[PDB]
């Protein structure tokens, strides 16, 4: 009723269900898609599927854990930008922000009525999230690599250097199960990873 | 950038070429080539009183939006907020009495 | 005018805590930014 | 240990019952067999879901919040089956586990409970989203009988001054980490810096902890140690200066 | 014989004179002021980094690891980060055992000194740090090295400093 | 581009400016200063000082303390960020803190 | 519940009682014993209390109202101190703050570990607050008597040419009643009065 989480019917159900995935509203009246709100959903079932994870898709608890880290993190940073603007933030921050928009936008955003994203096999998205992160560790290495350097890397650097790589991957969404193979998904996104660490190196 | 805000400063430019290069070259020039140094050297404090003065006006009005800012969350937002709560508790407890 | 008319639930309860949750924060932090700009200020007239 | 489980689809009164009979059994270890005991309840809240049901059972009329009046001392007769008592080596120590519905401390079952009960420690939704584990949050936690749990002989004779310089620290390193996001690392103190550091170093090694990982009290010390001493000596104000004297050495 | 200082220090008396004799004659016979120490600061390596960002000469390290063994280098500018390794010839590295010795560069290569956010390090040769230390200065590492052709200096080839001290020169 | 300072003052304080390298002709050959003769009426330094501080060149202004408090009505007026403006003594008048408008602005200076 | 007095038990019993004791967390984290918050508690005995305090203690109503304006005169200035700084207050203003600030520290607080202040008996606890407040309207004489003056005085010049009757005030708390005659005690008092009438006089 209302939306409200306090509602008897939620709450029995929560002391019950060991996943929530809690549709909020704001996401909701902003059209982003599912809806999913990645502060209040959870699943206790991840204690179990790290031993399924660690057999299958060795990468990926990591990247879940990097992952939840940089959405949490986008909500401090976007609390005070609410107040005191952009001009505070430190560049490791503005980062933070831009792998963070990457993340909401193009890797947890998904449309359910487009034929390349209306479902997503795990090897894609393993393989996005894996991608987005590295390009996360990248771009605050580049910056904390160049700490008290003759010239610092900066968001504005790295956005002028590494626009075809955000470009890319923010287009790694397109890849198609029907049209394209795992493996050739696989391979552009590993081709991804090497574009990447080749423009990282023009910063570094 | 400080505390958020653009606080406006100047950086003293010599520029090298010496408009006045040759003056006094007949009399007095020993002594006109100290006043320019003693000139010189009272633009650059004036660059930085100019400087200081920038910052200082900017901070006055910047620090009274923020203040203001501040006393109207404390004195307006924070106000409405606490009696909406006090007020929902009340008629919370309303629907409960008549439950 | 004297409060914000959000409907008596526990959904305005919820929503009014976070509010003043937010509202204290954002006090917290422009009154740190005050003191920032007034440390500075204060460094200012002294120069 | 003892285990006693009541599942969520198990008879509700046999969830009304569970409590008793764990603590039934720890009353017979404790005062009758002079086991010191520990014990741990797993969900307050699904107990006062219980309490809910059987009161409807007797048609009794709903109190505060839908639960019983009586709810207080219903709770009670659970909790304060507890302590240690005249002429026994036995000791009842709990741990209550409790939901907070909807997160809200002003709830009838962490409220009552909070009158009951010498503290609270709050596990926290910022701290299990950033992956900290276990995500206990130490400033809205409170153990009210820790000045007599601890100090010489009982555990280590610095323990009690470090509690509180690590709550200090942990306090001002969180004034200090909001001021960061509002001027800028350069605007920053050494000082500041230095609080920055210990608060970054203390939710990724004090904190953090991991399943299985079983620190003894000392490991815990040695650890708040770890962290202290990348202050100045002198910062350590809450320390008296014989304990640093004694400590802040390596 | 011993110079002055302006503090005590991890080294004794018999230490200090040990290195004046052995030190360059750029900075024989000056009064030491101490640069850094986790004993007089708070004990971390952006610490001794900030400390020794004020300064723009010559610096001795000093250790203690927890095995008692005094060790450290002479290096002829001060730690701080770096893109590169960098630092001059004099730079050596040293240790007692028990009497002092000392480890000159071997002429081979430019690895003298790197600092970096996450550690301290001198010397180079694959993975053979001459010294290595972590953040906290905690853990450090020690490997005989092409640039100084040395000892372990530390007491095991892995160590935790009990304690750790800089030194200028004024 | 840059920016430029300007002068209002006596002929010594201007001639010492200039020395110190500070004179420049715009290319509408509307100087950087005024030598302020006392022949020269209120009312035109006026003009003057509205001139550079409104103007877009020009990013401080200097005025002799005592044409200051003659000018002071447009003086104090005169709020803007941008132009600053610094009241400066000379030879025959009084010290560089007297009647000072950032003074009088100021709630915590001595 | 927080410390929120419109709790129901709460607001009915500060309704019925005549005195709050508002002990203060505040007051307890800057070990401030006993720790009662001044500015929240009260007493509604005042009146009740004037025929026994004419009888024996004459002076003591002058001398608590005097403590009590001291005090919050002290919190007033405290906004101004924050605003502006100590340096800009004036030398009445200053004085007044520290004697409160005395008055706070060495008469309000009190450690009952102590064998001085285990107990404190009645006439010990006149005789230590008239002794400030007598020192704080001789001091205040002082300081307003040489208003206009070429020399005026202020508390940075009662400490330097009496300083010690300041130390002797905060020392007063010691005088024991076991080892000490009510005399006796009543005599040091006396002779500190003395003495900063002789000091006060050295200036003004």
């Amino acid at each position: 009723p209302g939306g409200d989480f306090s509602d008897p019917v939620t709450s029995a159900t929560l002391g019950i269900v060991q996943v929530f995935w809690g549709l909020d509203k704001k996401l909701a009246q902003r059209k982003h898609f599912p809806s999913v709100n990645w502060l209040i959903s959870y699943s206790k079932y991840m204690r179990a599927l790290d031993e399924y994870y660690d057999k299958h898709f060795t990468e990926f608890v990591p990247l879940r854990t990097k992952a939840k880290e940089i959405l949490q993190e986008e909500e401090d940073l976007a609390e005070i930008v609410q107040l005191v603007g952009k001009a505070s933030l430190a560049e490791t921050d503005k980062i933070t922000l831009e792998v963070a928009k990457l993340i909401k936008d193009d890797f947890l955003q998904q449309n359910g009525y487009t034929p390349y994203d209306r479902f997503c096999p795990f090897y894609k998205t393993v393989g996005m999230l894996s991608n987005m992160i590295s390009f996360y560790d990248m771009a605050r290495r580049a910056v904390e690599t160049t700490a008290q350097s003759d010239n610092k890397i900066t968001w504005s650097i790295i956005r002028e250097h590494m626009g075809e790589i955000l470009y890319k991957l923010s287009s790694m969404k397109f890849k198609d199960p029907v049209k394209d193979g795992e493996a050739k998904i696989k391979a552009d996104y590993a081709q991804l990873l090497e574009d990447m660490q080749n423009a990282f190196r023009s910063l570094e | 950038n400080v505390a958020g805000v653009t606080l406006p400063v100047f950086e003293h430019y010599h520029e090298g070429t010496d408009s006045y290069e040759l003056t006094g070259l007949a009399r007095g020039g020993e002594q006109l080539a100290k006043l320019k140094r003693n000139y010189a050297k009272a633009v650059e404090l004036l660059v930085e009183l100019a400087s200081l003065q920038t910052s200082f006006v900017t901070l006055d009005e910047a620090i009274k939006i923020t203040n203001r800012r501040v006393n109207a969350i404390e004195h307006v937002i924070i106000p409405r907020i606490e009696r909406t709560l006090a007020y929902i508790i009340t008629e919370l407890d309303e629907r409960e009495r008549e439950e | 005018k004297d409060r914000i008319e959000i409907f008596p639930s526990r959904m305005a309860q919820t929503i009014m805590k976070a509010r003043l949750k937010g509202a204290q924060t954002g006090r917290n932090l422009l009154k740190k930014k005050s003191d920032a700009l007034t440390l500075r200020f204060r460094q200012i007239l002294k120069k | 240990v003892c285990l006693f489980l009541n599942l969520a689809n198990d008879p509700t009164i046999e969830r009304i019952i569970t409590p008793r009979l764990a603590l039934t059994t720890a009353e017979f270890l404790a005062y009758q067999c002079e086991k010191h005991v520990l014990v741990i309840l797993t969900d307050m809240s699904s107990y006062a879901e219980a309490l809910r049901e059987v009161s409807a059972a007797r048609e009794e009329v709903p109190g505060r919040r839908g639960f019983p009046g009586y709810m207080y001392t219903d709770l009670a007769t659970i909790y304060e089956r507890a302590g240690r008592v005249e002429g026994r080596n036995g000791s009842i120590t709990q741990i209550p586990i409790l939901t907070m519905p909807n997160d809200d401390i002003t709830h009838p079952i962490p409220d009552l409970t909070g009158y009951i009960t010498e503290g609270q420690i709050y596990v926290d939704r910022q701290l299990h989203n950033r992956q900290i584990y276990p995500p206990i949050n130490v400033l809205p936690s409170l153990s009210r009988l820790m000045k007599s749990a601890i100090g010489e002989g009982m555990t280590r004779k610095d323990h009690a001054d470090v509690s509180n310089q690590l709550y200090a620290c942990y306090a001002i390193g969180k004034d200090v980490q909001a001021m960061k996001a509002v001027v800028g690392e350069e605007a920053l103190t050494s000082d500041d810096l230095l609080y920055l550091e210990f608060l970054q170093k203390f939710e990724k090694n004090f904190i953090t902890q991991g399943p299985y990982e079983n620190r003894t009290v000392y490991e815990t010390l040695d650890i708040g140690w770890q962290l202290l001493r990348i202050f100045p000596k002198e910062m350590l104000k809450r320390i008296p200066q014989s304990t640093l004297s004694e400590f802040y050495p390596r | 014989l011993p110079i002055l200082q302006s503090h005590s220090a991890l080294l004794e008396n018999m230490h200090i004179e040990q290195l004046a004799r052995r030190l360059p004659a750029r900075v024989q016979g000056y009064p030491w002021r101490l640069a850094y120490s986790t004993l007089e600061h708070g004990t971390s390596l952006k610490t001794l980094y900030r400390k020794s960002a004020s300064l723009d000469s010559p610096v001795l390290l000093v250790i203690k690891d927890m095995d008692n063994q005094i060790f450290g280098a002479y290096a002829t500018h001060p730690f701080r980060f770096s893109d590169h390794y960098y630092g001059t010839g004099e730079t050596f590295l040293y240790t007692f055992s028990p009497n002092f010795k000392v480890f000159k560069w071997s002429g081979e290569n430019s690895y003298f000194i790197n600092g970096d956010i996450s550690s301290l390090e001198l010397g180079g040769g694959g993975g053979r740090f001459g010294l290595w230390l972590d953040a906290d200065l905690y853990h450090g590492r020690s490997n005989s090295c092409s640039t100084f052709n040395n000892d372990i200096l530390s007491k095991k080839e892995d160590f935790i400093v009990q304690d750790l001290e800089v030194w200028t020169f004024e | 581009r840059g920016k430029l300072i300007a002068v209002i003052g006596d002929e010594d304080t201007v001639t010492g400016f200039l020395l110190g390298g500070i004179g420049e002709l715009n290319k509408n050959r509307h100087p950087n200063f005024l030598v302020v003769e006392k022949d020269t009426t209120i009312n035109e330094i006026e003009d003057t000082f509205r001139q550079f501080l409104n103007r877009d060149d020009i990013g401080i202004i200097l005025i002799n303390q005592y044409i200051a408090e003659m000018v002071r009505h447009a003086l104090d007026a005169h709020q803007r960020s941008i132009p600053a403006v610094l009241e400066i003594p000379s030879k025959e008048h009084p010290y560089d803190a007297a009647k000072d408008s950032i003074l009088r602005r100021a709630k915590g200076m001595f």
